[PDB]
RNA sequence: UGGAGCAUGUGGUUUAAUUCGAAGCAACGCGAAGAACCUUACCUGGCCUUGACAUGCUGAGAACUUUCCAGAGAUGGAUUGGUGCCUUCGGGAACUCAGACACAGGUGCUGCAUGGCUGUCGUCAGCUCGUGUCGUGAGAUGUUGGGUUAAGUCCCGUAACGAGCGCAACCCUUGUCCUUAGUUACCAGCACCUCGGGUGGGCACUCUAAGGAGACUGCCGGUGACAAACCGGAGGAAGGUGGGGAUGACGUCAAGUCAUCAUGGCCCUUACGGCCAGGGCUACACACGUGCUACAAUGGUCGGUACAAAGGGUUGCCAAGCCGCGAGGUGGAGCUAAUCCCAUAAAACCGAUCGUAGUCCGGAUCGCAGUCUGCAACUCGACUGCGUGAAGUCGGAAUCGCUAGUAAUCGUGAAUCAGAAU
């Protein structure tokens, strides 16, 4: 189970969503690894007429997370798996 | 340096939340246009207060969060799908639609600008019903409502900052939650652009 | 305007164990690099006193003993011309010109090696016929019309 | 002007316009193994057939404004945008931190 | 850059009416619509007057030429 | 028994002290202490602690720090070498203090601001 | 800063066609936050009579192929095929182009009847208001005074009492504490190894933290009206103040675009609706906004050290390259990156022989000439091989400018998915 997505609070609340409802079925999937904070800096200007002083500054992230199933069996990781997304989470799965 | 995109976490969230690759950020970053400007130069009835364009499993979610039901579901739907057909073709993904409900309407910020502006082209005084934007609108709910108007004002160089404070707004928050529509219109000479700081409670 | 500054210098070594001379890699790692500058800094240390006899310290003891003025230089007007004041000071003010003024007036002499050139007039300071000590007998020559500067108009 | 968007858009269809001549007589170039004989055959390739065929000459703008500055690897849009859309919420993603 | 790699100037929307010149008598021109309109290295002896809009130049071609564009009979900057 | 987890860092480390009972024995990335420091004048900075409690001969030291470059980690041999120490007892406890040798400092290379050049270093002006 | 090492940075220079931009050491951050087929700042070859495009009335033939032909140069037309399309078997449609009325084009003028979420405060807590009082009034008081502070945080007094707007708290925001943490990294437990770790196990002698107690007016002693403050103190290898400002807290100097969305007193109106444009901006005659590099001595010319190295990467980055002195174009392991393509590196050891110099640091017009974008490098390009053609002398008149991690010399990885942003 390897992940591509959003942010620190829709993907992290999407794996409680697969480790805790692919072992309740029988097969066990291990804990959550941690993959840290994307740092990725910008920069723009931000002045009415221009002012090369006058900048912003911007970021952007991707999380993602490496699960593992130890025996595969678990559908719910596939089946379960647009249940795993709620509005602008497109997962990635890896069975195995 | 603006603040609610400061909130885009401990007190609001998004609008265009879809995940595509990072090469692929652009491609549904396309049709996320064409179709918020339609609902302003036609939808001035039914006021939208929001307008999020997610893309769920194999359609997407567009929600016109509208004050006004009645116009928009009429008998059985029959203006429901013809926003289907106007929007989707020139979107790239089609919609599936749902209307909620924005009872008591009187607290949101792009519910009133819209209907501020409109009823300046109507040669009515710029000052009775700005005092009665907060008047009639703070019986039940929010706190307070500052307003600087700067601007036009019926005369040609007016820099009067108007100053229609009748209750509490901080603006350097972010758990004092601010509002911010700053909707544009042209009066019969000049253009109004009307600006809006409402504020309901913090939590 | 109160002085919120506050003085502490750090003096202790693990290859000269000195005391003012300790902490002073700051001039001697000239904008660069410490591993160039570590032959440099304290290579001369065991250069002015492998030409002599005595010890290197021996003759760099002695550097606040003919190179620290009397007085002291700050202007100041009332209402007429501008009057400096000259006195005993603390022993920190009249000993900062017996190293530094001996050690930065090597560039206009430069023999052989780097830190010989550094090194140069660190021995000189003990007899003081070098260049350090001729402007420290010269700043007490000026003070005969700032004799009386300090408590009138001043 | 509203022919100034008009007359340079339509480089999307034309300068593709056969693509696939292009496409599999841009590759052999790289190679030396083609003769001195064919020193003219992969110079008949792709010119006078009519010029639509150059890649030179297209440049981009924002998606719905026109602006060829502020745009990066990520967008169809620009910096005069970049500051209205993510305050209404146009940009995904794109939130404020260290 | 701009190595010999690019050797032999094969260009037929640009070499019909220069290489066909052979048969037919030098009393005429080839002329011109480019900043850059060379021709092989085999046509020393001919006329191209440099094309940018208002009046044509004298151009003395001789018999030694191998290097570059045609920028320096009409130059670039042209000291008006 | 002493099998304990230390640390020791300057300029963004992540240490480990590999310590015990022994005498004075100093030791660095897999390598003694006159492996990869040596000819440079920071080597018995870090025995002047090491002078202060007598510690040369009661004590087997292994601490490794990386990162950074050559000699930016000297302070982080420096800082610590009593963190395997006042761990172990509090008899150096509170005449440690003189010494000054823990503090992870601040006056670093922290975010860099648009405008200015540098970390708080001002561009050129009149 | 300096006779001076002659950059469009605006004022003095060279046309045969020339459109607006600041008004000070706030004059190279003055329309727009990019002039690659001109449907742009009337050179314009050039032609309009309906139309790419915005537009109603009408069409063969829907369409394209319109490769190729004049073309040293758009396209009409040969256009080689297709008849397309729903069928109450009536009727209908879009378009390479095409004919008649009107037009879109401002591509000159002009921030003085039209900018909104600033191009100038040193970071001043300073500029105001409601009510009350005093004055015939304009006003004033509040906002003065005594003390204190970066600071209307203040404190004590007072015809004022409140308030609009603050660092604090809502704005660089978790070594410091952490449940649980590394399916392919590698070697603390280890055997192993080529001691580069094949590989289990590495959650414990650990591998890049999402986010969470975090740092104080907290106490003691005096000084101060003891009160806002101001000095001295612990813990203990860290205990008292460390504003990090795109809807400035708001108050500031007839002045940049009738111009990025806008917005007027005259204009083209067979036209700046036509477009394939037959070339006409640096004579040096200088000042100047001057802002790295050194003064020959730490001396003059190499291929080498313990040794940077991860991501973006379905028309991309382009190995150890055979090519090499130095060129990693036919190859291609990293092809969706805990690999890798720029994959090589790091000022050090005692760096050769001769020991301290406007030169054995110096090459501007004469790099000719060399299987790489590809229908398009005929007297100019990186391609650094050093035979040659130089000028760097204590910085004085007086002036940019420094109270602490500060005055201070090792590079950027990536596209509208084809690798010279000082």
């Amino acid at each position: 189970i390897r992940l591509k997505a959003f942010d620190h609070r829709l993907i992290d609340q999407s794996t409680q969503e697969i480790v805790e409802t692919a072992k309740r079925t029988g097969a066990q999937v291990r804990g959550p690894i941690p993959l840290p904070t994307r740092k990725e800096r910008f920069t723009v200007l931000i002045s009415p007429h221009v002012n090369k002083d006058a900048r912003d500054q911007y970021e952007i992230r991707t999380h993602k997370r490496v699960l593992d199933i130890v025996q595969p069996t678990d559908k719910t990781v596939d089946a379960l798996m647009k249940l795993d997304l709620a509005a602008g989470v497109e997962v990635q799965i890896s069975l195995g | 340096v603006h603040p609610n995109g400061i909130r885009l976490g401990i007190v609001k969230e998004h609008t265009s939340v879809w995940y595509a690759d990072r090469k692929n950020y652009a491609d549904y970053l396309f049709a996320d246009l064409k179709v918020r400007e339609y609902l302003q130069d036609k939808l001035k009835s039914a006021s939208v207060s929001r307008i999020d364009i997610h893309r769920p499993a194999q359609t997407a979610r567009i929600t016109i969060h509208t004050a006004r039901p009645g116009i928009v579901i009429g008998k059985k739907g029959e203006d429901v799908e013809k926003l289907r057909q106007d929007l989707t073709k020139q979107m790239g993904v089609p919609v599936h639609i749902n209307i909620e409900e924005i009872r008591k309407p009187e607290l949101d910020a792009m519910l009133v600008a819209q209907s501020v502006a409109q009823q300046l082209e109507r040669r009515v005084m710029f000052r009775r019903a700005m005092k009665r934007a907060v008047q009639n609108a703070m019986r039940i709910g929010a706190k307070g409502i500052k307003i600087q108007v700067s601007g036009r004002l019926g005369g040609a160089e007016i820099a009067r900052t108007e100053w229609y404070r009748e209750g509490r707004v901080p603006l350097h928050t972010l758990r004092a939650d601010i509002d911010y529509a700053t909707y544009e219109a042209h009066t019969t000479y000049g253009v109004i652009g009307v600006k809006v700081w409402i504020f309901k409670g913090e939590v | 305007r109160r002085r919120v500054a506050a003085k502490r210098e750090v003096l202790a070594d693990p290859k000269y164990g000195s005391q003012i001379l300790a902490k002073f890699m700051n001039h001697v790692m000239e904008s660069g690099k410490k591993a160039v500058a570590e032959r440099i800094v304290y290579g001369a240390l065991d250069k002015v006193k492998e030409r002599g006899k005595a010890d290197p310290l021996e003759t760099f003891e002695k550097a606040l003993d003919a190179i620290a003025p009397l007085v002291e230089v700050k202007s100041r007007r009332v209402g007429g011309a501008t009057y400096q004041v000259p006195v005993e000071v603390r022993p920190s003010r009249r000993n900062a010109l017996a190293m530094r003024w001996l050690v930065d007036f090597a560039r206009k002499r430069g023999e052989k090696s780097m830190a010989l050139r550094l090194a140069g007039e660190l021995l000189d300071a003990a007899e003081g016929k070098g260049a350090a000590v001729k402007k420290r007998e010269d700043v007490h020559r000026m003070a005969e019309a700032n004799k009386a500067f300090s408590h009138y108009r001043f | 002007k509203e022919s100034m968007k008009n007359r340079e858009l339509k480089r999307q269809l034309t300068v593709a316009k056969y693509a696939k001549k292009r496409a599999e007589l841009k590759a052999i170039i790289a190679n030396p193994n083609s003769s001195a004989e064919e020193r003219w055959n992969a110079q008949v390739a792709l010119q006078k057939q009519p010029r639509d065929a150059s890649a030179s000459r297209l440049r981009n703008r924002c998606r719905l404004t026109g602006r060829p500055h502020g745009f990066y690897r990520k967008f169809g849009l620009s910096r005069n945008k970049l500051r209205e859309a993510a305050m209404r919420g146009d940009v995904p993603g794109l939130v404020k931190a260290s | 850059p701009r190595s010999l790699k690019k050797g032999p100037f094969i260009d037929l929307h640009l070499l019909k009416k220069v290489e066909v010149a052979v048969e037919k008598n030098d009393r005429k021109p080839i002329k011109t619509w480019s900043r850059r309109s060379m021709i092989l290295p085999h046509m020393v002896g001919l006329t191209i007057a440099v094309h940018n809009g208002r009046q044509h130049v004298p151009v003395l071609v001789n018999e030694d030429m191998v290097g570059h564009k045609l920028g320096e009979f009409a130059a670039t900057r042209t000291y008006r | 028994a002493t099998q304990n987890y230390g640390t020791g860092r300057r300029k963004t480390a992540t240490a480990r002290v590999f310590l015990r009972p022994g005498t004075g024995k100093i030791s660095i990335n897999n390598r003694g202490l006159d492996q990869f420091f040596g000819r440079e004048t920071a080597r018995m900075v870090v025995r002047q602690p090491l002078e202060l409690t007598e510690t040369v001969e009661k004590f087997d030291i292994f601490v490794t720090v990386v990162g950074g470059g050559v000699s930016g980690q000297a302070g982080a041999i420096r800082h610590g070498i009593t963190r395997a120490l006042i761990e172990y007892d509090e008899t150096l406890r509170s005449s440690l203090r003189k010494a000054g040798y823990v503090t992870r400092d601040a006056r670093e290379v922290e975010r860099k601001k648009v405008g200015l050049r540098k970390a708080r270093k001002r561009p050129q002006y009149s």
